[PDB]
């Protein structure tokens, strides 16, 4: 009978064992508990001070977390890898038909279809290869930038969108970033 | 290799003894209710509730007035003591009424709990109760569970409101600051959805925790009254691994 | 068939009446004036019946066994075993 | 018998004083109240460390709560949804004539 | 007016009762050494000493883990996280090492005392000893008083230590601070003489309290095991009021 | 002229902050 | 059946004191260095509050 | 015997680590202590907020 | 002229916080 014993007695601390991950996981201290996960990549010129797990927010609403930061010697500029959630970015099959007609209507306007050539049906034809994958909803110019959370908190990258007609890939380089700002920097131009 | 031996064996019947303890809970929970068990009840939340209402209200003060000390004499250099409503409140609020009012359980009620089941199995009253078939189970365990689970919850929250009353007792009775400030940043920073009823949450299961595994260990001890005194010391470890490990996980879950 | 324990196994949380009356209702339904007729036979037949109202404590321990006889003939079974009687008690 | 339930029963009422301390002179059960609080919907640009179920001002004094707040990824702008008082927030029985005296006034004048 | 007399003959007999327990402490250190006693000394320390060091270091971490949450939960929003291993640091040392290593050495081995000797008066190895005049308090109870006042303070500097590494290890290596910053913002500001000499003397007059009163009720209890089961839960009672309450007429004398 | 019970406002004001408010000077 | 009951006691204090080093490793009393690290040094005039091994 | 004086050891000997690690690890023993000092002894207008040891 | 129980003051200022000042400065 003793054997059911370590029948259960085996489940139960297995129970326990399993269940703690999952309170790890999703108070957060390893494994982002974020679903549909895609990195993406930057460079910045400077970061100072910008711990691992900090958060990426596109208007104040919480939309990833960073990785780590890497820094290349040769070219003293630094890297951070940072990971995103589409479920609130990346845009659904509606939302995927709102851009073919602002494509069509913008990107191919009166004026902005013939800039090129007047013949450009293949824009929308190769927008859409990369459309139902590799669809940010973070424009071509939207340019990324380091926060400061009210006065006295700590950092987190802070997307601003806005402009452009064209999108970006799951996994790109957002060219354009901004460095942060150091109250010695502050000091100096303000005497 | 021998003593390694005697590790290995050790261990091994702890997890059995875990694997038998999970079975007893079972199979109080999913059964019928016994006829007049109310009557039982109540006469058993008197003996382990009402019992331990006084060693938890002069305990709910000394680690009030510590905390209206240290909390006093931190926050003065610092100058912003429009905290100190607020950083008496959330500590006793989110830890120290979860952690420490177990603690003091399961040493009074934690530990003569398993006392009263372990006097019971050494004279054999629990063997004569099964000859007449009324499965002491449901006579003598349940009605000694549900004063346990019940009377916890009922305590942290005396535990907490003498606490927070006794910080405020040598704060701005004896050291001085605004009673008004004081309770404005209090009830300007406290939610009671996110941190009254999250700190009761953790109250149950602390409460689950300390008394089916004391429940359990009188009755599963031995006779020979060295066998009562090796068990009512083996649950009050056993309580404490148990009370202070669920509850770092839980905080870090309701308090990413 | 209702048992001896060696050293009488009493519940030293209920009283004296409610010792050798509990087989019974745990057992049966009846009224009241039945029920605590019953026990008050019975606690005659082992010698002890002007009690009722006190403790199975500041009871002797000559007369523990007594009751927990009592409680071995509640109802009436026909059946009843005996673990010691003389326990080293006085002649 | 009565000689420890009675005596359980000054544990509930220390209990119950204990409980109403902390439910209604801390807890913020006595300022969530509303009266058909209906909703209102903004769409914002910055929205740093706003929390939800903040506390709403007009002009000087509080009247509600902020309901929830997800993004709308359509057009990269906030959505911010609250609760706002039919009562306090609005106007009364009183009040109607005393709107209907003056946007009839100030069309008419 | 009869139950107020029954409470008042109650409290005369706690009055009495620790007069003779003066007594007792007292005709104990004020004696010559036994013969050989240092080879029974070495022996107790061993059993309450050495047997209670598992669950005091795994106590140790999560005490340490949950102000290595909260520490950094409330630091952050004020930003100045230059007092992480500072509010790590003069809490554990100050408090919590001295109040909270009490609560469960008066669990384990505070208990398991007057378990032990209690037993020995009910099989009366206790009496039988006194015929042959080994007189039992300076042969059974002067090795398990002094493996108690040494081993306590032996006990919460391992707490104290297990303590401070356990905040760093949630702070620094999973939440991410200045490893520079943690001790070289630590040492700067806890003095040795003020603050850890501090902690331990603290921690020297709790060992006597919870000591004293746990071999007493193994003395002077009674036989008949419900005479046991009902002084090993009069100690762990009995210890907690008096260990906060000792602990805050201590704090405000170094700390006013 | 006034709200509905359920419309929008058609003026809003982002927060700001120390990322924010010394570009905000100059 | 010495196939369970030492196979534990091989198993636990294997995993026990390989904890125990998670402890002094980070202790601050065991080791942890660099690799390769030079080392260089500079001539201020003013050093306002700066620790070292900052 | 001498399985008792074994495992009395290693109580002290861990007690002997966490005595040293607050020692000269946490409060401040080894950066005070300089050598050969001496007075020098001004006067001030204002001191408020200032400590020993500083 | 002195007042009286339930009276009314007539001259009062309200609350001016740290963004009125910022943009009253730059």
């Amino acid at each position: 009978s003793r054997t059911s014993e370590l029948a259960v007695g085996i489940f139960v601390i297995i129970f326990g064992i399993a269940l703690f991950f999952l309170a790890m996981k999703v108070s957060g201290l390893v494994g982002t508990n974020l679903s549909d996960g895609y990195t993406m990549k930057a460079q910045f010129d400077n970061v100072n001070g910008l711990k691992p797990r900090a958060k990426v927010t596109m208007s104040g609403v919480t939309i990833g977390r960073v990785d780590s930061i890497t820094l290349d010697p040769v070219t003293r500029l630094a890297t951070v890898t940072f990971d995103l959630d589409g479920k609130l970015t990346s845009f659904n099959a509606e939302q995927l038909k709102e851009v073919q007609k602002n494509a069509l209507d913008e990107l191919r306007y009166s004026s902005d279809y013939t800039q090129a050539t007047p013949a450009q049906q293949k824009t929308m034809e190769q927008q859409l290869i990369s459309n139902m994958n590799s669809i940010t909803s973070i424009d071509e110019d939207a340019y990324i930038m380091v926060a400061t959370n009210g006065l006295l908190g700590e950092k987190y990258l802070k997307i601003v969108p806005g402009g452009g007609l064209n999108y970006l890939k799951r996994g790109d380089t957002i060219s354009n970033t901004q460095g942060t700002m150091d109250l010695e920097d502050l000091i100096s131009k303000f005497i | 290799m021998n003593t390694i031996a005697w590790l290995g064996r050790l261990v091994i019947e702890r997890i059995r003894g875990i694997g038998v303890a999970a079975l007893m809970l079972l199979q109080i929970i999913f059964s019928l209710p016994s006829a007049g068990g109310f009557g039982r009840f109540v006469y058993q939340m008197h003996r382990v509730g009402v019992m331990s209402l006084l060693i938890i209200t002069v305990s709910g003060l000394f680690i009030g007035l510590v905390l209206g000390l240290q909390g006093y004499s931190i926050l003065v250099n610092v100058g912003s003591e429009s905290m100190l409503g607020t950083m008496v409140s959330l500590t006793l609020l989110r830890e120290l009424a979860p952690v420490v009012a177990a603690l003091l359980f399961a040493g009074r009620a934690g530990s003569a709990l398993t006392a009263e089941i372990g006097s019971m199995k050494q004279s054999e009253q629990l063997a004569s109760m099964e000859m007449i078939g009324v499965d002491p189970l449901k006579q003598i365990v349940s009605p000694r569970l549900w004063a346990g689970i019940v009377s916890l919850p009922m305590l942290t929250v005396i535990f907490a409101a003498i606490g927070i009353v006794g910080g405020k007792l040598v704060g701005v009775d004896f050291l001085g600051v605004d009673e008004g400030s004081f309770w404005s940043g209090m009830q300007n920073n406290v939610q009671f959805g996110h941190d009254v009823v999250n700190g009761i949450i953790k109250s149950i299961v602390f409460a689950l925790l300390c008394t089916w595994i004391a429940v359990f260990q009188g009755y599963a001890c031995d006779p020979t009254p060295e066998g009562i005194a090796t068990a009512m010391t083996r649950t009050v470890v056993y309580s404490s691994l148990c009370v202070l490990g669920f509850d770092f996980v839980l905080t870090a879950v309701m308090f990413g | 068939m209702g048992m001896l324990f060696q050293s009488g196994a009493l519940f030293t949380d209920m009283s004296v009446y409610e010792n050798v009356a509990f087989p019974i209702r745990a057992h049966t339904k009846l009224s009241e004036n039945l029920i605590a007729e019953l026990v008050a036979l019975k606690l005659e037949s082992v010698g002890l019946r002007g009690t009722e109202q006190l403790m199975p404590t500041e009871l002797s321990g000559g007369m523990n066994r007594r009751v927990a006889l009592a409680r071995a003939i509640a109802l009436d079974p026909d059946l009843i075993m005996y673990d010691e009687p003389f326990a080293g008690q006085d002649p």
